[PDB]
């Protein structure tokens, strides 16, 4: 409880208040976004054979019975496909054909050769195209203690689909026959350094080339150049293409109209509102020299650009330059074309993840991070503002009362007085309860609670095994113990 | 438009040596062809599918290659081999002949 | 055996059109295209086109799209060339040539007219 004199205090002057950060540069562009090819490459092809089927027949005194039945399947040559099935709609009824080094002759029914009449075969459900011959295995006659021969011959086409998958060397069909060629291999136009695994008598192309349907007769208007490939068990015909321009390994999976480029050091980050995903770059372009197959990229980026161009940015905006190519981390390749408002006018194969996720929680993660840290950037300007703006008050409330004003500043109990600083050094009954008033200001803030995230699947692994209908190793593992639980795999005699 | 660049232009040889052409073409061809011509004479077929012999042709003449780069080769030339020989493609649109090697024989 | 009978010598005024035909014997005429070559004096032997007689498809050199129409009569087995608007450039040696309808690696020119010399002058 003193005087003052010697020690003297002076109070912090106005302190300097942080500035509102500088803010993110964006620029406005249309992007397309491109994945990896899983799909395979889907053309229509049409299967050329005969089933050849000769039985044995041995004719007891009640009975008969099969002693065996040999089943095959041989190519039509390409002498009948042209000249016969395409001509006139109809098959001869023998089979000529090389099985196991040797030149074998079938005639339906042992009778003489007779052109036959190819018909549609039965309907059913999910099924393509098919046409025959006959309907009827042929037997032979009973005599009596013999053994019989009898052979018939099917003359079978059918249009089928046909798939290959990258590095389009081989093609499989709808049946399950591979057939090792690529389907864009033939004589003409450059296109003899594909691949093929036969010998080149085997294979023929036919210029002007006109398909006469087998239902109703009608020859095709439009030519087509027709690949004809004699395996040894089936003939296939299908109309050749070019490579080039019917394949890409590189597929189109999002069109976004506002897609926002930053700049993220030395990096570009590419941002999405639609889709919330953002996605990471380098700054150096990805030449579309690099990409293996990848014709339909620069044409399915342009045509969908000025699509967007001239319904969302027609009036509004300006392109800049051509579009431009971004690999993203991920697998995804960005191609962006750059905008620009009208008041502002002064090899290899990319391989992509499945999970997008991650560019999902960048941009969740971005777009709370820039709000939450905006705000509060705010707090800190607003509060250094509202400190230096209580000095005025400070100065005159230590004019008045100087002990209250230098021991709530100093921190301890303290006399004082001034001279244009302050000096200073240190230092009935009862109602405990009157009537009070709150010269505060409330502020109720609550804590966010702990969250807890189960793991959480729509389909899980064993579920999408078992969608199908049947499993090729569980019906191997089954039909392959067949002898060890039926039969007797090791006595003799 | 694929040319067929065929050299020697002329070719002298003397009766029991043997003796080269050479075809090169602008672009890779599946297969190139064969033919002769004497004067006043319509071309015969000599070579097809770069190796395999005509109907009637010796079989002193063989020929080999693939790609861009053919050959026709003579074991042993005789007097009536002298003609004008010309390799030809069909794997472009239009088909082309090449220029020509015309053997003389030195006797 | 297998015989290209073709029509002859031609003299013909410039301005004018001239036909040229090629008659098949020896083998059926339906199931082979028939080819054009033209050789001119000293030179090499350039491609026309051909013409498939049992589908009148038509395969042509674009050189030729102006000069060179091709068509068939059937019933003589006969092939015609009719060659339009005769400049100097056109005196030349014309060939027709027997081919597959087809293309294999035996697809090759086995079987060849004797010529006819055209000669475009005054």
């Amino acid at each position: 409880p003193p005087p003052t004199g010697a020690t003297v205090v002076q109070f912090e002057q106005p302190r300097p208040c942080p500035r509102a950060p500088d803010g993110q540069n964006y620029t406005e562009g249309i992007a397309v976004i491109f994945k990896e090819n899983i799909a395979p490459y889907k053309f229509k092809a049409t299967m050329y054979y005969k089933d050849v089927t000769v039985s044995q027949v041995w004719f007891g005194h009640r009975y008969s019975q099969f002693m065996g039945i040999f089943e095959d399947r041989a190519p039509v040559p390409f002498e009948e496909v042209i000249d016969k099935i395409n001509a006139r709609g109809v098959c001869r009824s023998t089979a000529k054909y090389v099985r196991n080094n040797m030149e074998s002759t079938a005639f339906h029914r042992d009778d003489d050769e007779s052109d036959m009449k190819l018909k549609p075969a039965k309907a059913a459900t999910r099924t393509s195209r098919g046409w025959h011959t006959t309907d009827l295995k042929y037997n032979p006659s009973r005599i009596e203690a013999f053994h019989r021969y009898g052979t018939t011959v099917n003359c079978i086409v059918e249009e089928v689909e046909a798939r290959s998958v990258y590095p389009y060397d081989e093609f499989v069909l709808a049946t399950g026959d591979f057939v090792y060629m690529s389907p864009f291999y033939g004589y003409r136009d450059g296109a003899h350094a594909e691949h093929t695994a036969y010998a080149a008598d085997r294979f023929r192309q036919v210029d002007g080339y006109y398909e006469r349907d087998l239902s109703t007769g009608r020859r095709a208007s439009t030519p087509a150049t027709r690949n004809l490939l004699t395996t040894p068990k089936f003939t296939v015909g299908w109309d050749w293409a070019p490579k080039r321009p019917s394949v890409c390994t590189l597929t189109k999976w999002q069109e976004v109209d506002e897609m926002l480029r930053a700049e993220y050091g030395p990096s570009f980050r590419f941002s999405s509102s639609a889709l919330s995903t953002t996605f990471t770059t380098n700054r150096t372009e990805y030449a579309l020299s690099r990409v293996d197959l990848g014709d339909c990229v620069g044409r399915e980026a342009r045509e969908a650009v000025d699509r967007i161009f001239l319904r969302r940015y027609n009036g509004t905006h300006v392109k800049v330059g051509q579009v431009q190519y971004y690999l993203a981390t991920g697998g995804f390749l960005i191609a962006y074309q750059p905008l620009l408002s009208n008041a502002l006018v002064e090899v290899e194969r990319i391989k992509t993840t499945s999970s997008v996720e991650f560019a999902r929680l960048q941009f969740t993660y971005d777009h709370i991070q820039r709000h939450v840290n905006d705000m509060l950037g705010r707090i800190a300007i607003a509060w250094c503002e509202l400190q230096n703006h209580e000095l005025t008050l400070w100065n005159e409330a230590r004019k008045l009362n100087p002990n209250a004003i230098a021991s709530a500043t100093v921190g301890r109990r303290v006399s004082a007085r001034m001279l244009g600083d302050v000096m200073a050094v240190s230092t009935q009954l009862g109602r405990a309860d009157v009537t009070t008033v709150s010269t505060f200001i409330n502020l109720n803030l609550t804590m966010l609670e702990d969250h807890e995230f189960v793991p959480l699947e729509v389909y899980t692994r064993q579920e999408i095994k078992d969608s199908g209908l049947l499993d090729y190793t569980e019906v191997q593992r089954r039909n392959q113990l067949h002898a060890l639980r039926f039969a007797d795999i090791d006595t003799v005699i | 438009q694929i040319v067929l660049s065929q050299s020697p232009a002329i070719l002298s040889a003397s009766p029991g040596e043997k003796v080269t052409m050479t075809c090169r073409a602008s672009s890779s061809v599946s297969y190139i062809y064969w033919y002769q011509q004497k004067p006043e004479s319509s071309p015969k077929p000599w070579i097809y599918a770069t190796s395999n012999l005509a109907s009637g042709v010796p079989g002193r003449f063989s020929g080999s290659g693939s790609g861009t780069s053919y050959s026709l080769t003579i074991s042993r030339v005789e007097a009536e081999d002298a003609a004008t020989y010309y390799c030809q493609q069909w794997s472009y649109n239009p088909y082309t002949f090449g220029g020509g090697t015309k053997l003389e024989i030195r006797r | 055996e297998v015989q290209l009978q073709q029509s002859g010598p031609e003299l013909v005024k410039p301005g004018a059109s001239v036909k040229i035909s090629c008659k098949a014997s020896g083998y059926t005429f339906a199931d082979y295209t028939m080819h054009w070559v033209k050789q001119s004096h000293g030179k090499s032997l350039e491609w026309i086109g051909y013409i498939n007689p049992y589908s009148l498809f038509i395969d042509s050199n674009q050189k030729f799209k102006n000069k060179a129409t091709l068509t068939v009569d059937n019933s003589s087995y006969t092939a015609y060339m009719e060659l339009r608007s005769l400049t100097s450039e056109d005196s030349a040696v014309y060939y027709c040539a027997r081919f597959p309808p087809y293309y294999g690696f035996d697809s090759h020119f086995d079987y060849w007219g004797q010529g006819t010399a055209l000669t475009v002058s005054s």
